[PDB]
């Protein structure tokens, strides 16, 4: 009996989100695999992602042999010894597959109670970076789960071969992944202009994710972006000595740089040689289904407007919505962003947030509505008029006043 | 593939129920040349005749897998080149080993040995005052310098000549020593000896200066670097192959290693200039290693040869000393003013 | 910039007047240079 499923049906939609690299994914999947007492799934899972490698008649030919199998790494990490660097496990190639099973995972969880219940019915499925991947086949039927593990399989295995990273060092610490805080998608694009400016077209720095009104990440080359991130700091510095003359508008501005853990440039023109490439090695596979050149477009160059396609789901007035994502990212990326519209948000696969799906007194968590305080008009006996606010209502007077002075 | 063998017995000699065909040298042969060349490359010198690598590009993707192969990080280390001399060794790989058995080999030696008693001794690759670069093409030629028969087995040194394509000229002399255990011969004796050295006109002296403190894994599996390098000895892969040469197990390729233990030296000493400054670099493996193993290098600043700095690099897994190495290494560049 | 920014070392030789024109270098390095370089500022006097 989960009264969310039940109130799904009858009353206020869902929709589903999925969540993309630099999740951290590997501690997740192997609580994920602890947390399971059903293993029924894994055995099938398994088995296609032998298979579907073999038939590949696509080059795959570097992809194959330094792809592995999960059964062996998961049951090796279950003893407590065995697993490899997380240098190696954040690699594209080993991990966007793994960043799916752990999400298809996730969806299986919940199926595995609820099922009659906590079958189909959001309005949307919605995913980010490679997230969107998974988002695909489960509006699809099941026999498309492994699809999703086998794209990621390409995805991430293109990518690398493509571009993969050089060098890193300590300081910063410097990826291909950039976030800066606080400024304008105005202000940041400038910094950016004004830098790509100076260098070449093999390696401009751009903006992938906008996550919010002033948080954006900009993403290339880690030395071009390390480069970028110098008129940033001298920036900062000469608007030091404008705040310490205390003045406003002659005031520093404070934001928040500081690069990501993530070990490649995603949704760049650097990823360009990789999309063709990716589409042969879903074609010569049972893969077929004509969004794979869509998907890989959208994850490795197009850029990711986040913020506006969430929403705009959103604006459709779903009021729920679940992230089967590692961890969980993008649930939380989400809730700000949309904030007091009525949305609100339970992290899946969280112990916490699941408590609310399983109950039928525990469900309804829907954030409030800022038009819920909207004000009101009021009439009194001897008939004056009186606005409605929190205010007047304990004043019993208009929602003015003439401050000590 | 397959591998075939053929016994015989006598019984009239109790002591010797089992004597074995004597066309087994020639017969374990044929199984390694399906195998290792399977008539892909195909040039047909005698030993002493040069032995011919046609044509050779380096894409960039080459220089990713083998820059991500081996990685170093936690030192602060930054690999910069658009080859790296350790990637000689890929393309001078399949051509080498052509030269292991010949008609001298049938003068002088029995020609007996055993591909699974193959033993790495030194390798080193000594450059003409040419760096490699991008797209350019390469062509190779291997020719062995002397076949040898050692108290410990028969040694062949091989001597290796990198090539432009575009531009034709020499870029790259590369050298391999190689030691099958079981052999004896009259072409070239040896017994414990063996010599080679690093050697430059204008020398400076210095006192040793503690650099790094290296920490470097091991691959979980051989198989990716056996892919990349063309090295399919079993010996490194199947289980099967280790153990019938009384190995301690799929043994890590002593050539990863030179590529391991070379990009820190790399990045170290070399600094974020790696490219124009190492020249040359020399190894030795001490001892076997298996995968899933911490090893701890160090290398040190000795000495100055041709205004180049040497670098001398050792290794340990525990107490066990593993690999020696010594490197040429341009300084951090200057810039004078006066 | 235009041939690679990888490591440099700027060496002043003439003995005791090396610190100058370093020092010319070293507040130069500062000012302008603030993009974070691994630079060496090197005097004969007094690095020998």
């Amino acid at each position: 009996a989960h009264a969310l499923v039940d109130r799904l049906s009858a009353g206020e939609p869902y929709a589903v989100a999925f969540g993309g690299q630099g999740s951290a994914w590997l501690e997740t999947l192997e609580e994920l695999v602890s947390s399971a007492g059903i293993e029924s799934e894994l055995a099938t899972l398994a088995g296609e992602a032998e298979l579907l490698l073999e038939p590949v008649a696509s080059e795959l030919v570097v992809v194959r042999p330094i792809g592995f199998e999960p059964l062996q790494w998961v049951r090796a990490l279950a003893a407590e010894e065995p697993v490899p660097s997380d240098k190696q496990l954040t690699s594209a190639a080993v991990s966007v597959p793994g960043v799916l099973l752990t999400q298809i995972a996730a969806v299986r969880a919940l199926a595995r109670q609820g099922m009659d219940l906590t079958a189909t019915p959001p309005v949307a499925v919605a995913g980010h970076s490679q997230g969107v991947l998974a988002v695909q086949a489960l509006a699809a039927k099941g026999a498309k789960d492994v699809e999703l593990l086998a794209l990621a399989q390409l995805i991430g295995a293109a990518g690398t071969l493509v571009a993969r990273r050089r060098g890193i060092t300590v300081l910063g610490d410097r990826p291909p992944m950039v976030s800066v805080t606080n400024a304008d998608p105005e202000r940041i694009y400038e910094l950016l202009e004004e830098f790509s400016s100076d260098v070449r077209t093999v390696l401009p720095p751009v903006l992938s994710i906008r996550n919010g009104r002033r948080s954006v990440v900009i993403t290339g080359t880690p030395e071009q972006l390390s480069r970028f991130e110098l008129y940033c700091t001298q920036i900062a510095e000469k608007e030091e000595a404008e705040r310490k003359n205390k003045l406003r508008g002659g005031a520093v501005f404070a934001p928040v740089f500081d690069p990501v853990q993530v070990e490649v440039g995603f949704h760049t023109p650097r990823l360009s040689d990789g999309i063709e490439i990716v589409g042969r090695w879903a074609e010569t596979v049972g893969l077929d289904v004509e969004l794979a050149k869509e998907l890989t477009e959208s994850i490795l160059v197009r850029q990711v407007d986040w913020v506006d396609e969430i929403t705009e789901l959103h604006e459709a007035g779903a009021r729920w919505i679940l992230d089967l994502g590692p961890g969980d990212i993008l649930t939380r990326l989400t809730a700000p962003v949309i904030r007091g519209l009525g949305i609100g948000i339970v992290p899946a696969a969280t112990r916490g947030g699941q408590r609310n799906l399983f109950t039928v007194g525990a469900v309804p968590e829907v954030a409030r509505p800022w038009s819920s305080y909207a004000p009101t008009v009021v009439k009194l006996p001897d008939g004056s008029v009186k606005l409605e606010t929190k205010f007047t209502r304990l004043t019993g007077r208009s929602p003015i006043l003439l401050a000590g002075m | 593939i397959e591998i075939r063998f053929t016994l015989t017995d006598v019984v009239r000699s109790g002591g010797a129920p089992i004597v074995e065909v004597d066309d087994a040298a020639t017969a374990m042969r044929a199984v390694l040349a399906i195998a290792a060349g399977v008539e892909g490359p195909e040039n047909l010198p005698k030993v002493v005749d040069n032995t011919a690598t046609v044509t050779v590009d380096w894409d960039p993707e080459r220089v990713a897998d083998h820059t991500g192969v081996t990685a170093t990080f936690g030192a602060p280390l930054a690999p910069t080149l658009t080859v790296v001399p350790d990637a000689l060794v890929g393309r001078c790989w399949p051509a080498v080993f052509a030269a292991i058995g010949s008609a001298a080999t049938e003068a002088g030696f029995p020609v007996i040995e055993g591909l699974l008693s193959l033993v790495h001794l030194d390798h080193a690759a000594r450059l003409l005052a040419e760096l490699p670069k991008e797209p350019a093409e390469f062509t190779v030629t291997a020719k062995a310098s002397a076949a040898t028969d050692t108290e410990v087995g028969r040694v062949v040194p091989v001597s290796v000549e990198v090539r432009n394509a575009a531009d034709g000229a020499l870029l790259a002399t590369l050298e391999e020593r190689f030691a099958i255990r079981g052999r004896t011969g009259a072409a070239e004796l040896t017994d414990p000896v063996r010599a080679g050295g690093a050697i430059s006109d204008n020398a400076t002296d210095t006192p040793r200066r503690r650099r790094r403190d290296v920490t470097v894994g091991a691959p979980v599996d051989m198989r990716p670097f056996a892919v990349v390098s063309g090295d399919h000895n079993p010996i490194h892969t199947d289980r099967a192959a280790a153990l019938l040469a009384g190995l301690e197990g799929p043994i890590v390729h002593g050539m990863w290693l030179s590529a391991a233990a070379q990009h820190v030296v790399t990045a170290t000493d070399g600094k974020p200039v790696p490219p124009a400054k190492l020249i040359g670099w020399t190894a030795r493996f001490l001892g076997m290693v298996k995968p899933g193993d911490q090893v701890d290098f160090r290398v040190d600043r000795v000495g100055i040869d041709v205004g180049a700095e040497v670098l001398e690099v050792s290794a340990r897994i525990g107490s066990e000393l593993v690999m020696a190495a010594t490197a040429r290494l341009a300084a951090p560049k200057t810039v004078y003013a006066f | 910039a235009a041939g690679g920014l990888g490591v440099e070392r700027f060496v002043e030789i003439g003995v005791k007047s090396a610190p100058t024109v370093a020092g010319l270098a070293t507040n130069t390095l500062k000012l302008p240079e603030y993009s974070h370089s691994t630079v060496e500022v090197l005097n004969s006097e007094r690095d020998a």
